[PDB]
RNA sequence: CAGAGGUGAAAUUCUUAGACCGCACCAAGACGAACUACAGCGAAGGCAUUCUUCAAGGAUACCUUCCUCAAUCAAGAACCAAAGUGUGGAGAUCGAAGAUGAUUAGAAACCAUUGUAGUCCACACUGCAAACGAUGACACCCAUGAAUUGGGGAUACUUAGUAUCUUUACGGGAAUAUCCUCAGCACGCACGCGAAAGCUUUGAGGUUACAGUCUCAGGGGGGAGUACGUUCGCAAGAGUGAAACUUAAAGAAAUUGACGGAAUGGCACCACAAGACGUGGAGCGUGCGGUUUAAUUUGACCAACACGG
RNA sequence: GCGGGGUGGAGCAGCCUGGAGCUCGUCGGGCUCAUAACCCGAAGAUCGUCGGUUCAAAUCCGGCCCCCGCAACCA
RNA sequence: GCGCGGAUAGCUCAGUCGGUAGAGCAGGGGAUUAAAUCCCCGUGUCCUUGGUUCGAUUCCGAGUCCGCGCACCA
RNA sequence: CACCAUGUUCAA
């Protein structure tokens, strides 16, 4: 229903009003998964750190690039 | 100052005129029903609050002026008896508020 | 649910996905390697029902996960890849489906063949919509 | 802005002007000729 | 008013030609001479990095040894159409003169 | 979009039991001439014969598209570039015998080969086979900057790029106009052709690459049964009709 | 098999009588992508597929011929983009007019879907372009570096090299390299010139130190390229072309500001974002305006209105 | 002589008893430096007039006053 | 008179056929930053009856109204 | 790439 993302590391603010952040997040699967040591560039809304856990709850969209 | 133009004295007396009343009501209100609550006990209400009462995991006296249609005021009047009988237990106690629960066993 | 070749579990059975990308729709068309005969064809305005999101990365993804489920149904498990943009006189630049229908066939499990990019090119063309000043947007 | 200040309209819509004004004017001494 | 550019915008020398066809700009359709018209000549990946991954892992015949398609498109832009989509902007009157020969 | 259709049917209301389409479809086998070493490249449905409506006047003309590369199964990345057609000519249970119908190199490969500061050369060349068959050939041809050039550019002149015309017309004349269509495609798949023109033609001119880039059959001969054998040698077993 | 199209979003529009999409074809009419360039040809207007054909044209080469035959030009003649006109075709795309849908306060405007004349051809008119290099033609002199297109030549000093690749037949070949040369389109430029911007063997240079030749035009801004007459045109129009009257400036190029629904880089909760607590609704205190009054003293209208303590 | 219409300040529905609607306009407050556009609210009707019917009349039945049509032919 | 269709929220409609009333627009609220777009409530005795399939918007017989195309001796 | 019209006369 939903996977954990763990967020690699912080492209930036995104967009206007600087409210959304671009991060690279690494899947947590275990190990041998097809979704192992996968990542993906997605949007964050709220404050977020490197090395801070999302529940996705969706990894086949990736945000563009910003 | 703003003197607005072309604005007469019949203009400007029949604008406060006008004015009087009419705008308002700028929320919607969403009234509700009273509450019938008695504010003494019956023999049937008094008779459920010494049975029905007890054996309820949380007590409370809004939770019992829920139950048996009385006002709170004398749902903990009622509930501090139960207490001086020994029939209900006083787990959370202060000067507005007061949690009770049924006995074990 | 069965309805392919007589061929041994774990065959490859080719087909060619068409995914015609525009700015206004998207198409994902599966047939033979012939063209003649087609197996499914989804687009993304049968995905959503707004107008101004049926060119959407999200409704390709969504066409192309329909397309999957039914060629897995008709025994396809491969595919060739034909690519194309409006073409002609009006815009070469693929849509912005063009690459999540792509992207969503691989993820869904499918064998991608041969990619081409078939756009139709004029070596002369008419004359393109619009006057001599062009959109004046 | 390709161009200076006109002190007037667009030149070629005077132009026009002045062309449709030498039109009536040829057909009001037409017809009492 | 005063002459901007020597070049006059266009690659027509006086004494070179008379005229040069029209084309249609690539965004908008509007007819541009062609030596005037900016022109670019493109290549680009028909997927990104992440989505070519993928792809070229689910492709037997796409990998490391043999790479993927690119797609390779002339376009010619408007001037308007070009500063617009900012493919080329407004320069400096020093830096005006500097031109490129090649894509860098 | 959903539900945004205001006219259906433009007759009015709705008429059907569900049937599945490929429930009537019936599997094929497209079988190449024997000069392809992948033989049963592809597979096709087609309905099942209903009525007067019999399945082998719809099979027959049909135009399979395929790699070069996956139908010789071998050699570089050269012919991975080169797609081949194929015209369905006879119905030989679930084969499907074909005959050379064109090929073709690929848009990204063509479009690569174009340079900026050199000359394109285009020259369509017409032959007739042996056995009765019109091709068209156009070849394409760039100019090349010598190592030792230091100039700007390496256009043509305008009488060096006739005799390149001239040159490859009579070269691609004299080969295919003796030849069938079988050693006809042989030479063009396997590139002998090609290196023969490049070979004579780069005394003309410095060139890049020569390369044709289209062959198409334009006219053909009428049915032969026999010839269409000849050209297929041992036809491969179809299994699609057998039980499973 | 259920939508497609189109847009900022939509709608007009097409679609289970099968649209859109897919494959190979057929018909007709336009056009000749990439290559395509501060490249070539042409008097200008203009001119890009191939092959076959006609008459031409410039440059180059020459110890060929001739012997002033030349330069520029009122009048006159030929050509001249697009649109437009006439008569026959043609009619795919696009598309003045028109229609429909949007947007809008309005919006038969920009946007969308269409669509007539046109667009294309033959013959004949027209002769109005930012027809521009806003730069007349001919001739001389004129500093520098890297290039480019075509043809050739070579491999105050008495003479100053050099290679590379392909090579069984438009082939004693083709392209390169180096040097020179004539002709052409130009680039970054020493004088000099210019109000400046800028021009500079490609002059806008060699001009108050004013003179090589010829020709066209201009004389503050409007009225006005209008009126009248006249010639030419089927028409549309084209050529020629005033006056009365009106006006103190109109223009040119640069400079500094200011502004921009132009671009770039930053900053601020008298900005926003994430929020908090309110104000705007009620009663009342107070200030301001109005009304009233003998007077209701008066200033102030983001940066006036519990402010003038 | 025949047929139709008078409804908030303008134009027009309802005229199918029990009721007045739509667009604009007016007023109050917002936005704005300010006006317009735009946003949030409000008020304004003898349904021409005089009678009759009906429990009840814009609404049904008659008179009147205006407004607009169609006819006004053969001599 | 005869064969067909439609009578279903405030408006426009699809019904599943013979065990279970829903979509778009309108109205109210929330996400929204101007519409627009999304989420939730909206709210109909299924034309009038009888025969009631276990139960009838559904199946059927009769009537009313409206659109078709056809018949006309007091 | 939704919509964004205007500012009485002289003089600081
Ligand atoms: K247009
Ligand atoms: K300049
Ligand atoms: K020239
Ligand atoms: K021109
Ligand atoms: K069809
Ligand atoms: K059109
Ligand atoms: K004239
Ligand atoms: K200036
Ligand atoms: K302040
Ligand atoms: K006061
Ligand atoms: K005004
Ligand atoms: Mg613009
Ligand atoms: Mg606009
Ligand atoms: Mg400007
Ligand atoms: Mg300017
Ligand atoms: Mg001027
Ligand atoms: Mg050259
Ligand atoms: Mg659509
Ligand atoms: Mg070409
Ligand atoms: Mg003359
Ligand atoms: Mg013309
Ligand atoms: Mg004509
Ligand atoms: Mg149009
Ligand atoms: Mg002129
Ligand atoms: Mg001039
Ligand atoms: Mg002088
Ligand atoms: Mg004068
Ligand atoms: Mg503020
Ligand atoms: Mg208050
Ligand atoms: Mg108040
Ligand atoms: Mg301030
Ligand atoms: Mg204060
Ligand atoms: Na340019
Ligand atoms: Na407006
Ligand atoms: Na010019
Ligand atoms: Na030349
Ligand atoms: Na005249
Ligand atoms: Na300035
Ligand atoms: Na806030
Ligand atoms: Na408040
Ligand atoms: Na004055």
């Amino acid at each position: 229903q939903a996977q954990v993302g763990l967020i690699i590391k912080v492209l930036g603010r995104t967009g206007s009003r600087g409210n959304v952040t671009q991060v690279r997040v690494r899947l947590m699967a275990e190990a041998g998964s097809p979704d192992y040591n996968r990542t993906i560039v997605r949007n964050v809304k709220g404050p977020c750190k490197e090395n801070d856990m999302l529940s996705l709850m969706e990894t086949e969209r990736e945000a563009r690039r910003l | 100052p703003p003197k607005a133009g072309q604005t007469k004295k019949a203009k400007m007396e029949a604008a406060n005129k006008g004015a009087k009343k009419t705008t308002k009501k700028w929320s919607k209100g969403q009234s509700r029903e009273a509450l019938q609550n008695a504010v003494m006990f019956d023999k049937e209400t008094y008779d459920k609050l010494r049975s029905e009462v007890p054996k309820y995991k949380l007590i409370t006296p809004s939770i019992i002026s829920d139950r048996l249609k009385i006002a709170v005021s004398i749902a903990a009047a009622g509930l501090k008896q139960l207490c001086r009988e020994k029939l209900i237990r006083l787990v959370s106690c202060s000067s507005k508020t007061r949690v009770y629960t049924r006995i074990v066993q | 649910k069965a309805y392919g070749p007589n061929v041994k579990k774990g065959d490859l059975v080719y087909g060619v996905v068409h995914i015609f990308a525009s700015f206004n729709d998207t198409f994902v068309h599966v047939t033979d390697m012939s063209g003649r005969e087609t197996y499914v064809k989804v687009t993304g305005g049968m995905k959503v029902k707004a107008d101004r999101d049926e060119s959407s990365p999200y409704a390709a993804m969504m066409a192309a996960q329909d397309v999957v489920a039914r060629c897995k149904e008709c025994g396809i498990n491969a595919l060739h890849v034909k690519m194309r943009a409006v073409g002609g006189v009006r815009t070469k630049s693929p849509g912005p489906g063009a690459q999540a229908a792509l992207r969503a066939l691989a993820r869904a499990g499918m064998k991608i063949g041969r990619i081409e990019d078939v756009t139709p090119i004029p070596t002369d063309s008419t004359r393109r919509k619009g006057s001599r000043r062009g959109r004046r947007l | 802005g390709t161009v200076s200040r006109p002190r007037g309209m667009r030149p070629k819509w005077h132009k026009k002007r002045i062309k449709r004004l030498k039109l009536r004017r040829r057909r009001m001494r037409q017809r009492s000729k | 008013m005063t002459t901007k550019r020597r070049n006059h915008g266009r690659s027509k020398p006086a004494h070179s030609r008379g005229r040069v066809k029209p084309i249609h700009c690539f965004n908008c359709g509007r007819l541009t001479p062609k030596d005037k018209a900016v022109g670019r000549f493109v290549v680009r990946r028909m997927l990104d990095a992440a989505s070519a991954r993928d792809v070229a892992e689910a492709s037997p015949v796409y990998g490391a040894n043999f790479p993927m398609p690119r797609l390779y498109m002339k376009q010619r832009f408007c001037i308007a159409c070009a500063i617009h989509s900012r493919t080329v902007r407004a320069r400096p009157v020093g830096n005006r003169k500097i031109r490129y020969t090649k894509k860098v | 979009a959903l539900g945004k259709n205001k006219r259906i049917s433009k007759g009015g209301k709705r008429g059907r039991g569900k049937a599945e389409t490929m429930a009537r479809k019936e599997w094929y086998d497209v079988v190449a001439p024997a000069n392809f070493e992948k033989r049963q490249f592809a597979k096709t449905i087609c309905n099942k014969t209903q009525g007067t409506r019999i399945a082998a006047d719809v099979l027959r003309g049909r135009v399979f598209e395929a790699n070069l590369a996956d139908l010789n199964q071998s050699a570089g990345e050269e012919e991975a570039y080169r797609k081949v057609r194929f015209t369905v000519q006879e119905v030989q249970g679930r084969n499907l015998l074909t005959q050379f119908h064109s090929m073709e190199v690929t848009t990204d490969k063509m479009a690569s080969l174009l340079r900026k500061w050199c000359t394109t050369m285009e020259t369509t060349v017409e032959v007739k086979t042996a056995d009765g068959y019109t091709m068209r050939l156009f070849v394409v041809a760039f100019t090349k900057p010598q190592a030792n050039q230091q100039s700007r550019n390496c256009y043509a002149k305008q009488r060096l790029v006739k005799w390149l015309r001239m040159r490859i017309t009579k070269m691609i004349k004299r080969r295919l106009s003796k030849v069938q269509i079988k050693e006809a495609v042989s030479l063009l798949t396997r590139n002998v052709l090609s290196d023969a023109l490049v070979r004579r033609c780069n005394p003309i001119l410095p060139l890049r690459e020569l390369r044709i880039r289209k062959v198409r059959v334009v006219r053909t001969p009428k049915f032969d049964a026999q010839a269409l054998l000849s050209a297929h040698g041992t036809i491969p077993a179809s299994v699609e009709a057998d039980q499973r």
